[PDB]
């Protein structure tokens, strides 16, 4: 699952290349989500003569 | 005498990678002027007062 993608600063309106001053937007982690399958079970008899 | 050696001529090159909102025009020769014997040139003076 990735996240929301984020915040660009905008430039001071004089600095038109070397350098633009623009925001540094970190690479998304891509974050796991794991699942864990517990288990049951019940058990039950009678005899044959009751 | 007088003569000004030159290898390369007037030429004109320009990028845009790994520019940023720009592009970019560069000219580059390569040429000297030389002093051949030892004279033949004379100016002043025509000094200051």
């Amino acid at each position: 699952v990735e996240p929301d993608a984020g915040k660009a600063t905008w430039v001071a309106a004089s600095t038109y290349g070397t350098d633009t001053t623009t925001g540094e937007e970190v690479k998304g982690a891509l974050k796991e989500i794991h699942f864990s399958t517990y288990k049951l079970a019940a058990k039950s008899f009678i005899t044959d003569e009751t | 005498n007088f003569v000004m050696p030159r290898q390369r001529a007037v030429t004109v090159e320009r990028e845009r990678q790994a520019g940023k909102q720009r592009d970019a025009y560069y000219v580059t020769q390569r040429v000297n002027l030389q002093r051949y014997f030892a004279n033949g040139v004379v100016s002043g003076t025509y000094a200051a007062s």
